[PDB]
RNA sequence: GUAGGGGAGCGUUCAGUCCGCGGAGAAGCCAUACCGGAAGGAGUGGUGGAGCCGACUGAAGUGCGGAUGCCGGCAUGAGU
RNA sequence: AAAGGUGAAAAGAACCCCGGGAGGGGAGUGAAAGAGAACCUGAAACCGUGGACUUACAAGCAGUCAUGGCACCUUAUGCGUGUUAUGGCGUGCCUAUUGAAGCAUGAGCCGGCGACUUAGACCUGACGUGCGAGCUUAAGUUGAAAAACGGAGGCGGAGC
């Protein structure tokens, strides 16, 4: 009976009401209310300033199939490229 | 008794003494200063009184406690001669409003007020004490 | 979905209206001015709660030593010799105990003497 | 009465700040301060040479008050409600 | 362990969900149905913008004791409204584990008391919906409880109408709410059954 | 104990479920000396003339004294 | 631009009375006229009328405390409610500030409107559930008082 169903104890809590409050007038003081631009990023703040180029490629990459997963259990199944797939090695794209 | 739906059809509510002038054009503020002579007084006194007083207010204050003895002695049965203005009193009312000004601070501060009624009333009734 | 403010607010400022009685003008009328009134009269209700026992403190004071002065001692010279004698912690009240009972507070004032001397 | 009787009061229902133990006239006695009764007046210590009895009326809780708080300008103001328990001791003692 | 209406014994078959008869899987489960079922309509102008108003107004300085830009604002009468509702959905993708968790451990919530399995719908004769009360009656269903009739056979189903004994939902189409709503659940076919 | 962090909660609307109430009178409105640790909630009385509490869960256009804030009504100056 | 409401039904008030009228008072209809056409409730500001206790040597943020006087007894003869006389104490609220009763900001008063949201297969944390060395689907397809199907893809799984 959905009368009697219950919360799941610590699922949802209320959210944030900054209507009233009474000492509530959120965020700051003064300086850096009401903005949209506050972003955690940007220049010269050692970021630039940082001496990297180095060369981007990252070309082949390969699926790795652990030795020590092969071994010991299972049954020796004779991978080839085909069990692979119900081995929970199934990956692909590479 | 029964329930407050039989008392509503078990008395018609009658008004002894009681008429009220609604709507006269006039300052309730201004009819107060006529009305008060009359309140208390000997009803003819209360009609001679309002004969020779000044102000304009007095007119349709008379008018009215005439009407107000006239339902007193016809439709409530009651005596003249015990008859005197028992209370009166003024309202207010529903200050007159033409079409317009309208505008928003365009050679706006003017009047336009032409204030409401003060409805007038006086309830009459009989002496007791004598 | 939308909740109006409707039957809200008008509940609230009649709950603060109603503490307000004799207070004078719109004190005890319009609202915004009620509830005003009724944070300094926070302060003045709590403070002076707490003063109230000052107060009789005072009183009672006035009194036993007025009792005392009338029979020769005062208040330092007759809760002296009362303390002297381990026999009254008698202290608190003992105000009416003056001004009620004369023989008592005599009884009083010379015990409190054969504590001093 | 500090907390806890004294003196002489003749006959008579009062009140006192709570009991401790609790009962319908289970009953309290209270060692004595002063006496002006029998028309002799004797002091303390003299006070210990008596004793009053007293029987339990009944066990109440005191008339509500509330508890407001205000600073100005800090925002900072308090509701709080309070009643202080108690019980109501008869007197009729030695 | 369950009996069926006419004919043989089954439903020892089907154990059920562990731990036995969890509210809070329910909740969850129910939860997200009427969050499913929810259809966002929203009639707001939120926005200054929605609303309609020629936008400059009348003087920034010097008109005395005003300082508005448009007839339009929020705080305006009239105007768009601070943060309104908007046409959202809300229709997520529950886990497909707990779904299945769900309606399993709604069967298992009526094991604690009554619920039922039948074959040969055929009793009802047509529907008359007459039929069905006899079917019901003599079922042990007076109608005095709440019944959610799960079946194939359009015939059988077609004989149940009406808000008050029953209520029919078709082809294993079974609700998680639908069922732990009604009193009894009535599963009849056997085919989702077993 | 100020910005700030944390915890418990009160109230309003819609929603599902449960219990229900109402022309021998619903909501709202008005008075009140009771209850509750507070947001608050009851009891009886008075208005009213159709609807509406309570419990459990869910979703918010959800709580105003201020913004020379918005609309409306009504005061002051003054019988000037 | 503002904009709505008699009554179940016009049965919408003949007739009488004061008056030029407006307006009211009877009568009648109606469950109700405590619905009468300035026609649902009818709050608050604001204007009056009557009553109670009060005030014409008193310096005042309008309160708070304490005692007395007078009046009232439907959560209600006291644990009281209303008003008041005297005593003691007592520098509006808000913002903005090193600092506000401030001769600094705001605001005539009451009502109603009125401000920390929403969106994305985004990111990162707390708690909660389901499966768990595995965990999920997206578009869509099919049913649609209902939800199932859909492994394209995503995340673990090796680092440098
Ligand atoms: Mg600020
Ligand atoms: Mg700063
Ligand atoms: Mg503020
Ligand atoms: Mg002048
Ligand atoms: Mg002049
Ligand atoms: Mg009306």
């Amino acid at each position: 009976g959905s009368r009697k169903d219950r919360k799941r104890v610590g699922r949802g809590p209320g959210g944030t009401d900054k209507t009233a409050g009474r000492g509530h007038k959120g965020q700051k003081s003064r300086s850096g209310a009401g903005k949209g631009a506050f972003f955690e990023g940007g220049r010269s703040r050692l970021i630039a300033r940082l001496p990297k180029r180095g060369f981007n490629n990252v070309g082949t990459t390969y699926e790795v199939v652990k030795l020590s997963q092969l071994q010991d259990l299972e049954d020796t199944t004779f991978d080839r490229d085909t069990l692979e797939a119900y081995r929970l090695v199934r990956r692909k794209n590479r | 008794f029964r329930n407050k739906k039989q008392r509503k059809q078990q008395v018609k509510l009658r008004k002894p003494g009681f008429a009220v002038a609604k709507y006269v054009r006039m300052s309730p503020r201004k009819v107060r200063l006529v009305v008060d002579v009359i309140r208390g007084k000997s009803v003819q006194d209360a009609e001679d009184l309002l004969r020779f007083i000044p102000r304009s207010a007095s007119e349709p204050v008379a008018k009215v406690l005439n009407s107000a003895k006239a339902n007193a002695l016809h439709n409530d049965e009651m005596l003249e001669d015990r008859l005197f203005v028992k209370e009166a009193y003024v309202d207010a009312g529903p200050t007159l409003k033409r079409l317009i000004p309208r505008v928003p601070r365009a050679r706006g501060s003017a009047n336009i007020i032409k204030k409401r009624t003060s409805h007038i009333t006086i309830i009459v009734a009989e002496k007791g004490n004598k | 979905p939308r909740a109006k403010t409707g039957i809200v607010r008008r509940r609230r400022h009649k709950k603060v209206l109603k503490r307000a009685k004799g207070f004078w003008g719109s004190r005890s009328k319009q609202y915004r001015n009620a509830f005003q009134t009724l944070l300094n009269a926070a302060t003045y209700e709590y403070r002076d709660r707490r003063n109230k026992k000052r107060d009789f403190r005072r009183l009672w004071i006035q009194r036993i030593n007025a009792g005392a002065r009338l029979h020769g001692m005062n208040y330092s010279t007759f809760i002296n010799g009362l303390k002297r004698a381990n026999i009254d912690l008698n202290r608190k009240v003992l105000a009416d105990i003056a001004a009620r009972e004369p023989e008592a507070f005599k009884a009083l004032v010379d015990a409190s003497r054969n504590a001093r001397q | 009465i500090q907390t806890g009787g004294k003196q002489y009061r003749v006959s008579e229902g009062d009140v006192i700040r709570v009991e401790s133990l609790q009962g319908e006239a289970g009953d309290k006695v209270e060692l004595k301060a002063l006496f002006v009764g029998g028309e002799q007046t004797v002091f303390g210590e003299d006070a210990g040479k008596y004793t009053v009895q007293a029987e339990v009326v009944e066990h109440g809780r005191g008339k509500k008050i509330y508890i407001r708080k205000y600073k100005s300008g800090v925002q900072y103001r308090r509701r709080t409600g309070h009643r202080q328990n108690f019980t109501a001791i008869k007197i009729l003692g030695i | 362990a369950q009996i069926n209406v006419i004919g043989q014994n089954g439903g020892r078959t089907i154990e059920l969900p562990l731990p036995e008869v969890n509210s809070g899987v329910l909740h969850e489960v129910v939860t997200w149905q009427l969050a499913s079922r929810r259809r966002g309509t929203a009639s707001t102008r939120t926005r200054a913008q929605v609303s309609k108003t020629g936008r400059k107004m009348y003087g920034q300085k010097g008109t005395g004791n005003a300082r508005h830009g448009d007839r339009s604002v929020p705080t305006f009468v009239g105007g768009g409204v601070a943060f309104g509702p908007k046409p959202r959905s809300y229709d997520y993708t529950l886990p497909r584990q707990v779904r299945q968790l769900g309606l399993a451990m709604a069967i298992a919530s009526r094991q604690e008391g009554g619920k039922l399995v039948a074959v040969d719908g055929f009793d009802i004769a047509d529907a008359k919906t007459k039929n069905f009360i006899s079917w019901a009656k003599q079922n042990g269903l007076d109608g005095t409880e709440k019944v959610l009739l799960v079946t194939d056979d359009e015939n059988t189903r077609r004989a149940a109408r009406n808000v008050s004994w029953v209520s029919v939902l078709p082809v294993a189409g079974v609700n998680v709410y639908d069922i732990l709503r009604h009193d009894r659940l009535v599963i009849d076919a056997a085919a989702l059954e077993i």
